[PDB]
């Protein structure tokens, strides 16, 4: 798959129809979970060599690059400027501090080798995920800019291919852009409630954010199913009025003290005027104290 | 010809940078000049200090019994609680960037030691409360009845109280959506309200008083009325 | 401990009459001579 | 029998002293380190 | 009180999400009328449960001040425990300097009783280590006036 | 006005239409809004979409043109977006509305005629 | 509510609708209050010849709300009754 | 500072009482410099905008201003008087004298009730009003 | 005292242990009529054994600490910070106070003479009350 994808999209850049878009941004959201589990096995095969690495980095990618980077050998926690490239010097501090005390055993040469060549497909496939994120992003932004610009061009692409093209976007209504791309995980969601522009706030403040992405995009989606606004200004100003909405979202002197005229008419709404709040009291020993007993407990007040 | 407009204006610059200096928020103005601007940081910069210091010798003179009034102890509870939390949100970023205080191997040996307690106690850990705990309903009502206790009637209580007061009494009417909100809550609420803070003035000392948002006090309240019961049952405080 | 304690018999009835003080300069400005404790210990019942 | 009207009087009763009614006393894995 | 030690020493005698809703409940915004600040190290204070928070830490620490064996001793065993101020022997009393323990929630109050050779030992160990030529241990010392 | 709204509706016959989508609105037959005319121009109950020519940008509904031939449904441009908002009941400006199907309902007759007179419109 | 002269026998017997109390949301404080209230738009209704100075309550959590509803006229004496009258007899009857 | 109005002859101060008809001219008799007037004036200042519905601040210079000094009586540092069209306001502080404030009082709440008072009852007519506190004693404890 | 409280609580609470086993040789229920001599004695007041929400305090565990822990959550200072009414009663009596303190003063009428009470010409002092804040505009407690 990975051949027969990314070949096009080399003989499409070196010429630098939407079919092959919309196959490039399902295959780089399956790499996401197949890097995963290039990850998850890579944290299992090294964490003989050294438990500690998981807790301490727990971001894949740089567990991968720490993980490739050390090896059997954790003498490269020290005096390393390859492995500044890589971790903070935080980071790089603590994983010198526990590997001083590792309590893991050396790997074999098949199993350094093998743990190489998974970490190596792995940055395979990060650097192929993002080759096909800089394709779909500029091929995106020349089919559907406006779109593209208010969501974010992988979604973009996502939301232009369940659909089936610009020109069915277009004839959507906004009540199915927003649940387009939907299928127990969040009900009523499509591929644009899981957007990164639509996950930028509490999580509360999400689904309405939702409609609120769904319908000026389907604007967007309209204003490029005709090519008017080729430079994608109205994707900048929709996009401006919907993050200025998201910000709306996110976080007199005293009366002269005259008396009443008076109330001078009575019954009716006056009766329901005190019934709300100055009531039918008991008006009998509970405003009353009684002069000589001691009905209590003497001082407990 | 223009400080007949600008004058009024640069005052309310001032109070809004001394405002800004007594909440540790961020005063910059984009369109004030830089020498007004430095010179309303230098005048925060020195009521600032002037502020600190007669907050900390009006202390001295209330916590040694020097004769004071209503509004220089209201005033001076004011300043503490905001020169008291200024401290401790130096402290708060101390540790942040401190790190934890107590070592790796300190906070191990801490662990083992309660591991090796409860080992040789015995100590069967506090569950979850079940669905049908057979004392949840029990527990939620000494949970809502000390929530209430919490209030004594001068009749006026504000938003926030009476709102606490509806949500306990709404608890008292369907326990158990309380008990499945609560159960929920502990299950899965990890971000939470602000809980604001002031500070009962006593004299000698200020001892902070956190207000914790009503649903949230609910939640608190019945699970610490769970976890006291579940502890005394299963001996978890020896006698001392 | 507190009929131990002379220092707080001592300051107990310092702040009762500090207590009995600000009753009666509410009631008087003038600091009385020889004021009743009547109105003071009455219970509340009883009017006091 | 039906005995169809029945009539109700809602009174605001029941207050007493708190205590009880009939003055009566009504009385009714672990961890391991490895 | 470190909230991550404290999560961590909570899952132990409670469930996992009791003791990370605990924790999470500590570590929230902290807000006066203009200001407010997260509160990331310590425990919160008039959250419900921290009565129970400062117990249990204060257990801990306890363990610290008077050792698994003699909070073994004190406590009892675990199928007959003590009660406040009891041993279940005369012997497990007198097996240690510390006679008697009682934490308040934060107050320590621990009654010791030496011989001459345990109080002369424990004063050779201190003067070695913290030693004073200059009688400068008289100065200091709190009195109750 | 914009030259890519055709047809265009004259005055006396966007008066008619006003007035007719007025009636609709009391008749519970008008859905307002160029989403629910774009969704009942897909469920195919839409007797016709009259349009504004006032909006910007005009192509957020110039889609429902393309929906309007490929449903056989008839469709008009009327002037401005406030003059149509306040002809649907609504003070906020409509771009968009669809007068709709009902079960035999006293406007079919206003409806058929206009039908008739905005078909011409577009020659 | 049954409001018997026994002199003139004239028995105002007000009715009380079932939805005056069928979706009413309240408790007792409104129900003492309100029989109160209705038998004193009675007192209210008629002529200051045919208003009765002296009034009988059968039951009596009723003379503490007819105290505090009938203060525009303090000139009427409201007692309660040590013998009760059976005018649910008067409901048996077919008739009322 | 004292964005206070100023006074500085007899006229701008007489018509300045006959200027109102239904809000308390407040006048401040007093120098800026002094530190009694300069705390009067941070408390009138802070409920300046606060009474406006009711009253007026007015500060007065007693050196640039002195012609009311014998008939007023200004000889403490700083007096605050009241007037409500044209009739001098006096209240029963319980200081002894009631025709002026003629202390600085620290409490901003103390001086907007003081003017609600004495609205209150210049409104009703009454040229004495009464204090709702007693500043006889200071009530330190 | 304190010492005669913890004696008393001892031989109160032993005195319970053995009339409540007798008690329940007779497979009834302590009554009030036995534990009328313990009353108001007792740490644990012997009280707190007759009331409703009794066994709903069986599971109130930790109060103490709770009590000591609400000056972190209250704002009214608690001076009964250390006890509860509900879990250990009434740890004081002041009624007998509030009779020798109106005997002290002179008695009723002793004290009544200090007082306006003659003025209002009330035949007796028994049959009266007062109106906690009724004053002259109904006390108008509720108002903007």
């Amino acid at each position: 798959m990975f051949a027969e994808i990314m070949m096009k999209i080399e003989e499409y850049i070196s010429k630098q129809e939407y079919r092959v878009i919309v196959d490039a941004n399902n295959l780089t959201v399956e790499i996401e979970n197949e890097l995963n589990i290039i990850h998850k096995f890579i944290r299992d095969k090294y964490s003989k060599r050294f438990p500690e690495l998981e807790s301490l980095v727990p971001n894949a990618l740089d567990y991968i690059r720490t993980v490739k980077e050390l090896g059997n050998s954790l003498d490269k926690c020290k005096n390393n400027e390859n492995l500044q490239q890589i971790l903070t010097n935080a980071t790089i501090m603590v994983v010198s501090v526990t590997a001083s005390t590792t309590q893991g055993q050396q790997l074999s040469e098949e199993e350094l080798e093998r743990l190489e060549e998974a970490c190596d497909m792995a940055l395979e496939l990060n650097a192929s995920k993002h080759r096909i994120y800089e394709y779909v992003e500029s091929r995106m932004s020349f089919i559907a800019p406006n779109l593209s610009i208010i969501i974010g061009a992988s979604t973009a692409a996502k939301i232009m291919g369940v659909a089936g093209g610009l020109t069915n976007l277009s004839k959507m209504p906004a009540c199915n852009i927003m649940l387009l791309g939907a299928q127990s995980v969040l009900p009523h969601t499509g591929y644009i409630y899981h957007s990164d522009i639509v996950q930028s706030l509490p999580p509360d403040l999400r689904r309405k954010a939702a409609r609120l992405v769904a319908a000026k995009c389907t604007l967007a989606a309209r204003v490029d199913s005709f090519h008017e606004s080729t430079e994608g200004k109205v994707g900048y100003e929709l996009k401006d009025e919907i993050e200025r909405k998201f910000d709306k979202w996110q976080e007199k002197p005293l009366p002269a003290p005259l008396d009443g005229q008076r109330k001078k008419r009575g019954g009716r709404r006056y009766r329901k005027m005190k019934e709300r709040l100055g009531l039918t009291e008991i008006r009998k020993q509970a405003n009353r104290m009684s002069f000589g007993e001691i009905e209590e407990d003497a001082y407990q007040e | 010809g223009i400080k007949q407009n600008k004058a009024r204006t640069i005052l309310q610059h001032l109070s809004e940078a001394w405002r800004c200096w007594k909440a540790n928020i961020p005063w910059k103005v984009p369109g004030l000049p830089t020498p007004i601007e430095n010179m309303i940081l230098r005048y925060v910069k020195a009521k600032a200090d002037w502020w600190t210091n007669t907050a900390h010798y009006n202390r001295e003179r209330i916590r040694r019994g020097a004769t004071v009034d209503k509004t220089v102890c209201k005033k001076n509870l004011g300043r503490l609680t905001r020169l008291y939390l200024k401290a401790e949100q130096e402290r708060q970023h101390n540790y942040l960037k401190d790190g934890p205080y107590i070592t790796a191997e300190e906070a191990v040996a801490v662990y083992t030691t309660t591991v090796h307690w409860l080992e040789s106690r015995r100590f069967s850990p506090i569950p979850f409360p079940p669905l049908s705990y057979k004392h949840d309903t029990k527990l939620l009502i000494l949970a809502l009845e000390r929530l209430k206790e919490a209030y004594s009637v001068k009749s006026r209580l504000n938003q926030s109280q009476r709102e606490e007061l509806g949500l306990i009494e709404q608890a008292y009417d369907n326990p158990h959506e309380a008990l499945s909100r609560i159960k929920r809550h502990l299950l899965t609420q990890r971000a939470f309200k602000e809980v604001g803070i002031e500070f009962m003035d006593l004299y000698s000392h200020l001892v902070p008083v956190y207000d914790v948002e009503p649903l949230e006090k609910i939640t608190d309240a019945y699970l610490d009325q769970y976890l006291w019961y579940e502890a005394d049952k299963r001996r978890l405080f020896p006698p001392w | 401990a507190v009929v131990n304690t002379q220092e707080l018999l001592d300051l107990l009835v310092k702040c009762e009459n500090k207590i009995q003080t600000r009753i009666k300069i509410g009631l008087n400005s003038k600091m009385p001579s020889r004021f009743p404790p009547v109105v003071f210990y009455t219970p509340k019942e009883l009017g006091g | 029998d039906e005995t169809y009207g029945v009539n109700v009087q809602f009174e605001s009763d029941e207050e007493e002293g708190d205590e009880d009614v009939y003055g009566e006393v009504r009385e009714e894995c672990t961890l391991s380190a490895n | 009180i470190d909230l991550t030690l404290l999560n961590r020493l909570l899952r132990l005698i409670v469930d996992h999400n009791i003791a990370d809703y605990m924790t999470a409940k500590n570590n929230v915004v902290i807000n006066y009328k203009d200001m407010n600040h997260t509160n990331s190290y310590g425990i919160i204070r008039g959250l419900q449960f921290a009565s129970f928070i400062v117990q249990y830490y204060g257990l801990v620490m306890d363990l610290l001040v008077l050792g698994l064996h003699r909070a073994s001793e004190m406590a009892g065993p675990p199928q007959m425990p003590n009660d406040f101020l009891s041993f279940q022997d005369i012997a497990t009393e007198a097996a240690h300097p510390i006679r008697l323990f009682c934490r308040y929630i934060d107050r320590i109050h621990i009654f010791f009783r030496f011989t001459a050779d345990e109080a002369r030992d424990l004063i050779q160990r201190y003067l070695t280590e913290h030693p004073d030529p200059n009688n400068e241990n008289i100065v200091g010392y709190n009195n109750k006036k | 006005v914009n030259p890519k709204a055709y047809p265009l509706a004259d005055a006396h016959l966007t008066k008619k239409l006003l007035d007719l989508v007025q009636q609709s609105c009391n008749y519970k037959q008008l859905r307002k809004g160029a989403n629910e005319a774009t969704k009942t121009l897909n469920r195919g109950i839409s007797e016709f979409i009259v349009m504004a020519a006032d909006a910007e940008p005009l192509e957020i509904i110039l889609h429902l043109p393309l929906l309007c031939e490929d449903k056989n449904v008839p469709y008009v441009f009327v002037r401005s977006k406030q003059a149509l908002g306040r002809a649907c009941g609504v003070s906020r400006p409509v771009i968009a509305c669809s007068v709709t199907i009902k079960e035999g309902s006293q406007l079919k007759q206003q409806i058929q005629s206009i039908q008739q007179s905005i078909e011409r419109l577009l020659v | 509510i049954f409001i018997f002269n026994p002199r003139t026998g004239q028995l105002f017997l007000k009715i009380i609708h079932t939805s005056v109390w069928a979706g009413q949301k309240r408790l007792g404080q409104l129900a003492k209050w309100k029989t109160a209230e209705e038998v004193a738009a009675l007192i209210r209704s008629l002529p200051v010849e045919e208003q009765p100075k002296q009034i009988i309550v059968t039951r009596k959590g009723m003379l503490d709300p007819l105290e505090v509803h009938l203060l525009d006229f303090p000139n009427i004496v409201i007692k309660g009754s040590e013998l009760q009258l059976p005018f649910q007899a008067c409901l048996k009857v077919e008739k009322f | 500072s004292y964005m206070l109005p100023h006074l500085h002859n007899g006229w701008q101060v007489d018509q300045a009482i006959l200027s109102e008809e239904d809000r308390v001219v407040v006048i401040r008799f007093g120098h800026d410099w002094d530190p009694t007037c300069m705390k009067m004036d941070e408390v009138l200042y802070s409920i300046a905008e606060k009474v406006k519905n009711f009253a007026v601040i007015y500060l007065v210079d007693i050196t640039e201003v002195p012609d009311f000094n014998k008939m007023y009586e200004l000889y403490d540092p700083c007096t605050v008087m009241f007037f409500f069209r044209n009739k001098h306001i006096m209240i029963d502080l319980g200081t002894g004298n009631n025709n002026k404030i003629n202390w600085a009082m620290e409490d901003k709440q103390e001086m907007v009730d003081i003017i609600e008072t004495v609205y209150r009852g210049a409104r009703k007519g009454r040229g004495l009003v009464v204090s709702p506190k007693d500043y006889s004693t200071k009530y330190r404890y | 005292p304190w010492e005669s409280e913890f004696i008393d609580s001892q031989r109160v609470w032993a005195e319970y242990a053995l009339k409540r086993q007798e008690a329940i040789a007779q497979n009834r229920r302590l009554t009030l009529e036995d534990l009328e001599d313990s009353w108001d004695r007792g740490i644990p007041r012997i009280n707190t054994l007759f009331q409703k929400d009794r066994h709903t305090l069986a599971y109130d565990k930790g109060w103490r600490v709770r009590t000591d822990f609400k000056q972190y959550q209250v704002l009214k200072q608690n001076p009964f910070w250390w006890t509860h009414q509900r879990h250990d009663g009434k740890l004081w009596n002041l009624n007998n106070y509030r009779t020798d303190m109106i005997q002290a003063l002179g008695g009723v009428e002793g004290i009544l003479e200090h007082t306006l009470f003659k003025g209002t010409y009330f035949p007796t002092w028994e049959g009266l009350f007062w109106e906690k804040a009724s004053g002259f505009e109904e006390s108008m407690k509720w108002k903007k």
